[PDB]
């Protein structure tokens, strides 16, 4: 999966979040064509209560079935400042993709964090099931020592995520950040 | 500041490839809008990319206009027509993850050529052709590949790509995956590029492509055929939002939970004061990982297909649902997930 935004000139904004699924998908390559094909399929529940690649669960709702769109955690999100397009933002991350955009909102809403520094703050996540706390290095010890006491399960895991954001400014001016755990990527304008 | 922003006056892209970005940048710089630079570097993922960026897979895109408009683009992959409830379990009944991961039988109708069609032809202003050039070239003529690129080959692709051979012939070379500073030329997807340039979308469902993927599906025991491909069509629906201390939050609809549980999480955090607790806060991590629980655990029952079931998205975004789930949440003592059930939607109907 992989995340990109884009802002022209105008103000329009555009978050597209799209996928193979896992990392080239299959492998399988269709043919003569050069396409590799997704495994999208993994995304239904392919047994009530048994989790898929991401430790997702479901039932009846996100069965497989004919025709049918199975569930995606994919989050191409925009926020909105006083009547305007603020921020544009999204991740890959499987079941993490919903905790990580979630940290990138309250990033930069509670803690007033501009883009990069909400990009580039360490992130933890939840879901349910397995009853963890993931984490990524980047928490005090003494932040973790408090979490244990109150309960929580904290597991230091992967890095999380690939968020490629930008915020728009009140004149219009734009600001930008691609994520530290993705090299490579890039965030440029004009 | 110890973090800085790229800044740009004009316009900005933002994507994990450099050479996608800078396709965007210049598809702006032409007079591209949004959607036509969105376009141009979806396509160029696909090309530089091969991990994720795709046209044999699906998405999503939300669009927000200068004036306001805000909509969701759902290209998400349909099952094949001929897919069933138990086809991923082995004889005892049990889910095999290699049907659902590497076989022909994992893959989904694919919908991104169609919704990037969709979105270009509704909101963009430049002919496919032209925002499909800058891939095409990359596809003909080859790329370096670099770091991320290397490493992917070598860490996902080698459990994969060397066991079939189309795959292997494009990303493999004297044996091992191609290594940073190799050049990675795909003659193959540069052609069905072309072909879409020249003749839209339908080349892809209909045309050349489509019967490479359905010869693909039924010589290797997979399901997608020529009518699955006929038969897709990407979908403009409603995007989910919330709102959070005034600040609105638009995000994508089912068939993603992503809009859903961001907007009923946001409305469980707004009963507490993000702010005062801070980032890294044992404080600040305790509510939002509670808050997260009862998301996923809704997640679990709730969240499908809105075509095949009905989604209760007003009752998981209503704010005195969240309500009732911060006053559940103790700052000081987590609650196992044994303990938490999807929640009772009825008196939030
Ligand atoms: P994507 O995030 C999988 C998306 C799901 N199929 C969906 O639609 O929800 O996959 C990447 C590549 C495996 C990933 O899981 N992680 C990279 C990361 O950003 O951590
Ligand atoms: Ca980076």
């Amino acid at each position: 999966t992989t995340h990109y935004s884009v802002v022209d000139k105008d103000g329009n904004a555009v978050a597209v979040t799209y996928t193979l699924n896992t990392t080239f998908g299959t492998g399988i390559v269709a043919g003569e064509s050069g396409i590799l094909l997704n495994n999208q399929m993994d995304d239904f529940s392919a047994k009530p209560g048994v989790p898929n690649v991401y430790g997702l669960v479901g039932g009846d709702a996100n069965a497989v079935g004919p025709n049918k769109r199975p569930l995606s955690s994919m989050s191409p999100t925009i926020v909105v400042k006083d009547g305007k397009t603020w921020l544009v933002t999204g991740s890959p991350g499987g079941s993490r993709i919903i905790t990580t955009v979630l940290q990138m909102v309250v990033n930069s809403i509670d803690y007033g964090l501009n883009v990069a520094e909400a990009t580039n703050a360490p992130r933890f996540h939840h879901q349910w099931l397995p009853d963890e706390l993931r984490v990524e290095k980047g928490f005090s010890p003494d932040t973790l020592k408090l979490l244990e006491a109150k309960g929580q399960k904290v597991a230091l895991k992967e890095a999380m995520g690939s968020t490629q954001s930008i915020m728009v400014g009140p004149d219009g001016e734009l600001y930008g950040a691609s994520d530290p755990r993705s090299v490579d990527d890039l965030t440029a304008g004009y | 500041d110890v973090f800085h922003p790229v800044r740009a006056k004009q316009g900005m892209v933002a994507s994990v490839d450099a050479t996608a970005t800078q396709v965007g940048v210049d598809i702006l710089k032409e007079g591209g809008n949004a959607v036509d630079a969105a376009v141009a570097v979806g396509y160029a993922l696909a090309v530089t990319h091969p991990q994720a960026g795709n046209l044999g897979g699906g998405g999503f895109m939300l669009i927000r206009s200068k004036n306001g408009n805000t909509t969701a683009i759902d290209f998400r992959e349909m099952a094949p027509a001929k897919a069933t409830r138990d086809m991923f379990l082995d004889d005892q009944g049990n889910p095999d993850s290699k049907k659902s991961l590497t076989s022909h039988l994992a893959s989904g109708t694919p919908g991104t050529v169609a919704g990037f069609s969709l979105a270009l032809d509704k909101y963009g202003t430049m002919p496919l052709n032209k925002v499909v050039q800058p891939a095409f070239k990359l596809a003909r003529d080859g790329f370096i590949v670099n770091d991320a690129l290397a490493d992917d080959l070598k860490t996902y692709g080698s459990e994969v790509l060397p066991n079939h051979e189309n795959s292997k012939a494009i990303f493999w070379k004297e044996g091992e995956p191609l290594k940073k500073g190799d050049t990675l030329v795909q003659a193959n997807l540069a052609k069905s590029l072309e072909m879409i340039a020249e003749n839209g979308p339908d080349e892809f469902y209909k045309g050349t492509i489509a019967e490479q993927i359905a010869q693909e599906m039924q010589k290797n025991g997979g399901l997608i055929t020529k009518e699955d491909l006929a038969a897709y069509k990407a979908v403009e629906r409603t995007p989910i939002s919330g709102d959070y201390r005034g600040y609105q939050v638009y995000s994508m609809p089912p068939p993603s939970s992503g809009g859903i549980h961001i907007v009923q999480i946001l409305n469980i955090l707004e009963n507490f004061d993000m702010k005062k607790y801070g980032f890294g806060s044992a404080d600040a991590m305790q509510i939002m990982a509670e808050a997260e629980k009862y998301a996923y655990a809704d997640r679990s029952e709730y969240l499908g297909d809105p075509d095949f079931v009905k989604v209760p998205w007003q009752a998981l975004t209503n704010k005195a649902y969240a309500k009732s789930i911060a006053d559940q949440i103790d700052i000081n003592k987590a609650k196992p997930s044994s303990e938490i059930r999807p929640g009772k939607l009825a008196p939030y109907e």
